[PDB]
């Protein structure tokens, strides 16, 4: 096999990735681990068998820096996973890390602000942010979904966001809802005192289109803008970021149609490795995770691909899923953002797991306060607060979340209405 | 109940807990120096306590992520020092709203900021039971 | 020898060299002129030996007008040092002197200000102005940039300056250095009611990215910019000036690399060349000389380029340097910036030496005083009105720097921890 | 001490010296007129006495360098004159700031000016003393 070279060492500047694949019965995990890897050859240079499955190995696989176009996230997807999964030899295939070498990280321009930068320019410090998804999902107005973007904000909410699905409809055109999204943000500010944000939807059938609506954002002095980088494209997120660090706007990302590509196990691309893309392309925020019932999915993986997101270097740990040490050379990090149902009592399980780098968001809509909007998001950031300061004094969250909760709704009133 | 809209300014990080005491502040200053962070105090009357748009008159292109008044005043070993500038600070403006601030001094960031010191001369902000009406 | 003319009367259009060089010996040091020298031909008039040094000659070379492209000191450069340092005949050359005919000057839009559309702009009369140098020298971030800017202005600073080689680095992008920087500008000049500025750092990789940082800081309303001429390039230089004349934006100009062309005293160009051609080039503020312990180099060759920087008329003063008499033909004059260690009893000195048309800079960062940055500025800014009102009442500074000192100590408590 | 960010206007030039006496303010007039230049007085209120922004909104384009109440109001032989002056205008207005100015006759420029009289009604600014607190 000149393909497979188990002697091999990677190269400081070689783009390193870890195939999870399942071959045929009859084809030894060699030939597998060669055909994936077919002076610019790619080459599988270990394999490790999956202890705990059966006919599972892991597949490393080493491809030269000069083989991809700088500063392209599009032609790395191209290269790696371009037609791989095809391989009638593999059963099944499973992207699970990517190792990207300083030389290709600084081709990149990374996030446009990142979360130190987003922190200074919104003056919050030492505790999470808060966000909420404006509800019903879709058929209100501009003007109502302005009115219920006041009404939330006002409250103590740091952020609100349109609806995945809503960009340009019958019911709400774009530019209404901008401007009456501005004059909410605007109010919210004048009469709380703090910096408040809507995530706009930039996302749009044409690069040109979401340029106009980035332009329009720009135009209305509001902070901050937001993109389906998997539904619109690598090409077209790479575009807005470059954008919004041209123009100083704030860029959330969400992940639509993630679990089409990173749902299943033996087959697809592991979200670490989109979220790895994700920062390379640029993005200020990154829906990471969802929090039904708690936060979903096993911790560690969790940790671990928040951790790749966030730092500026991560070591392999498998038991984390970090196949590779990662070095970000001084790339921008990207604030994960939980979302979901995000209850009062639950707030002090997610402020133990991800800490203050994070936002939490409330894509329930809230409304289960009985007093209204704003006091519901009252209640969750005074939760938040409190339990920010427990943490701080050096309580044990997982332990006293209960007693904290109970503690701060002792004086306050509008959490008394939530706890509930 | 509904949340008030008149005179209830908000300034981030613990703001909305009541009022912290001096035990409490030291707590928090505590937690800060344990990091390895550095604390320092802020302050700003109530003209240019809260964010403006003043200076945007100034401006073309965008204003984008700017605001005035994010900036106060600067005014650092344990909470006992760092509470005695605070009662300091309170002496010497008393109509002032007091911010502590936590700088990581490896990074050259900000990594702290809570109010610690609410004048009780101005009325521009309620107390946690004022807060819905 | 064709290229020797020692009855030669030169034009008044003539571009007049005085190069200082010394020979090989055995070689002539007319042979060595008319090698230099060597109806558009540039000729040797004049050689006079060196009393002091031994085969050292000055060489004067007679260029025609027509030599040269207008408003190019790019060309004027390339055509009388482009390769002449090279010749194997001269051990050691060193371009001492240039004339400039006014016909050539004329053709130069020159400063984009000025010193005294400066002085009108800013409203700050009778006394030099003020700068610091923010340190860190690197390693902050854009709002800790700001608020150490903020700090140091409120105290009594007319001006702030990036670091030389803060241009745009990971842990410092320079859109939100900007903003930054703005918002401390514009809250010390609500708070002082003084006009104040930063010199924001324009110097960039493409003349694109370096007229996109000044259209920023032109969009910001911000007073003033900066730039390395002898790193970027009188080419990008002249480019800046043009484009701050256009904009009504102050252009602060820091030689960095100059001690590698002007400090050897046998080999290179002598700085008052390169004042000449910054001049010509275009700056409203050029970094003179540095201040360790005290005014460093010959005080006579300093206030030479001072005044050949400053004057519209210098006379020939060979005691100075001046090897030639420099009609400006009213072209604006720049203002010399006295950057390093001024430490407070050193203020005396300087303000006697170089007047009121100066900028001293703090480029220490000062730090110094006890109580903070904000104080400390005010101790240095009632330093030098100290020192400026005891000249204008006819005290000799020289003799009595020590007692006017003293004497605004007394009433000064910022001061009095700063002259401990 | 931390310099006091409250009511600590200043007026450029010699605002940072203790208020000058008529024998002070003499000599800078006599400095003035040694060199060959001519004094005049300017005054304002507390009302246009601080530069501010009000017309930059009728602006494009760009405001740099464009700052309002630069100019203030005009009001020459040697110090004792000016200083008549000096007195006549504080009658005539005392709640207004006074500002001695320089022209050079020959280059046609504004060299001088430095301000003489704070208005004791206005307290905008602070003294040599309390500029730290």
């Amino acid at each position: 096999l000149t393909y497979y070279t188990p002697d091999y060492q990677p190269k400081d500047t070689d783009i390193l990735a870890a195939f999870r694949m399942t071959p045929q019965p009859g084809v030894p995990p060699e030939e597998a681990g060669a055909a994936v890897a077919a002076r610019y050859k790619g080459r599988c240079y270990d394999i490790e068998p999956v202890p705990g499955e059966e006919n599972q190995y892991i597949a490393y696989i080493a491809y030269p820096l000069d083989l991809f176009e700088e500063g392209s996230v599009t032609n790395l997807f191209t290269s790696i996973v371009g037609n791989v999964f095809g391989f009638k030899a593999l059963r099944a295939l499973r992207l699970e890390d990517l190792r990207i070498p300083p030389a290709y990280v600084k081709t990149f321009q990374g996030p446009p602000h990142g979360i130190q930068v987003e922190r200074d320019k919104l003056n919050k410090y030492g505790r999470g942010l808060l966000g909420c998804t404006i509800k019903p999902k879709l058929g209100l107005s501009a003007k109502n979904y302005g009115r219920a973007v006041y009404e939330c904000l006002r409250g103590g909410l740091d952020f609100t966001k349109d609806d995945e699905n809503v960009n340009s409809q019958p019911f709400m055109r774009w530019r209404d809802r901008f401007l009456f999204v501005a004059e909410a943000i605007y109010k919210s500010q004048a009469e709380t005192g703090e910096i408040k944000g809507h995530y706009l939807n930039a996302t749009a059938a044409t690069a040109e289109e979401m340029l106009k609506r980035a332009e329009c954002a720009k135009d209305l002095g509001v902070p901050i803008i937001m993109h389906d980088y998997l539904t619109g494209g690598f090409t077209a997120n790479t575009s807005l970021a470059h954008y919004c660090r041209d123009n100083g706007l704030l860029l959330h990302i969400h992940r639509a149609m993630h679990a089409v590509i990173d749902r299943q196990r033996n087959h697809g691309i592991h979200f670490r490795v989109l979220a790895k893309a994700l920062r390379l392309s640029g993005g200020d925020h990154l829906h990471s995770g969802t929090v039904v019932g708690k936060l979903e999915g096993e911790r560690e993986v969790t940790l671990g691909f928040v951790d790749l997101m966030r730092d500026d270097y991560i070591e392999k740990d498998r038991s984390r899923g970090i196949y590779f040490t990662q070095d970000w050379v001084s790339l921008p990090g990207t604030m994960p953002v939980a979302s979901g149902g995000i209850h009062v009592w639950h707030m002090p399980a997610l402020v133990e797991i991800f800490g203050d780098d994070a936002c939490l968001q409330f894509g329930g809509g809230t409304l289960g306060h009985p007093w209204g909007n704003a006091p519901g998001a009252a209640a969750n950031r005074v939760a938040l607060e409190a339990c920010t300061q427990a943490r701080n004094e050096g309580r044990d969250l997982a332990r006293e979340g209960g007693d904290v909760i109970r503690a701060a709704c002792k004086w306050s009133p509008e959490l008394a209405a939530a706890c509930e | 109940q509904v949340w008030t809209p008149l005179n209830n300014k908000f300034f981030e990080t613990f703001s909305y807990l009541p009022p912290m005491t001096d035990a409490e502040i030291s707590r928090q200053v505590d937690y800060i120096v344990s990091n390895g962070w550095t604390p320092c105090l802020e302050f700003a009357g109530a003209e240019s306590a809260y964010t403006s748009n003043e200076n945007c008159v100034r401006m073309q292109n965008t204003t984008c992520l700017y605001y005035d008044n994010r900036y106060w005043t600067m005014w650092c070993t344990d909470g006992g020092q760092v509470l005695r500038e605070v009662q300091a600070c309170r002496r010497a403006f008393p109509d002032a709203y007091i911010r502590v601030v936590g700088f990581d001094p490896v990074r050259q960031v900000q990594v702290s900021g809570f109010l610690v010191n609410r004048p009780a001369s101005v009325r521009d902000y309620q107390g946690p039971s004022t807060r819905s009406v």
